[PDB]
């Protein structure tokens, strides 16, 4: 109980990802917009900016 | 250590910026990404450990 | 300030924390130094909020 | 017959395709297009990788 700095425990979480083509499924929260087609205009689709 | 705790989870809309208030000492040593980047990007799946 | 706590070394060039937000915040240059010490002798306050 | 023509048309092309396919090579980043680095980093790590 009345232990050292050093030797109290750590609960501790490595939580990795992974980031390429597949389609992704936990994202952060945002919006969405309409889709223009003939408009060159910038684009976030799915992480692809 | 002996044991881990891996849950793959699924697609939801968890927002990161939650956990910025836990316990004290919350270190955040992201070695490849960013911490306060992590509200844009959509991951594919998390593999989360325990 | 008299910002207290581990805040006090989330203090930094970014590093966006709970109480580092809302407190002081530096463009990104920090062009200086930032010095801090534990004043719990010194301004020890229970209802000086 | 005329092949001392299509040498330099060759060496022309060779030249323009082989500068396309070292865009796709990471050169010692954790990504190849542009808007990735400047999507996961923080500007201190962006600046240099």
């Amino acid at each position: 109980p009345t232990y050292g700095v050093g030797h109290q425990p750590y609960r501790v979480v490595v939580l990795s990802f992974e980031l390429l083509h597949a389609p992704a499924t936990v994202c952060g929260p945002k919006k969405s917009t309409n889709l223009v087609k003939n408009k060159c205009v910038n684009f976030n689709f799915n992480g692809l900016k | 250590v002996y044991a881990w705790n891996r849950k793959r989870i699924s697609n939801c809309v968890a927002d990161y910026s939650v956990l910025y208030n836990l316990a004290p000492f919350f270190t955040f040593k992201c070695y490849g990404v960013s911490p306060t980047k992590l509200n844009d990007l959509c991951f594919t799946n998390v593999y989360a450990d325990s | 300030f008299v910002i207290r706590g581990d805040e006090v070394r989330q203090i930094a060039p970014g590093q966006t924390g709970n109480i580092a937000d809302y407190n002081y915040k530096l463009p990104d240059d920090f062009t200086g130094c930032v010095i801090a010490w534990n004043s719990n002798k010194l301004d020890s306050k229970v209802s000086g909020n | 017959a005329l092949g001392k023509l299509q040498d330099v048309v060759n060496h022309n092309a060779q030249a323009l395709n082989t500068l396309v396919k070292q865009l796709s090579s990471k050169f010692g980043a954790i990504s190849s297009v542009l808007n990735d680095i400047f999507s996961r980093l923080d500007p201190p790590e962006a600046e240099v990788q």
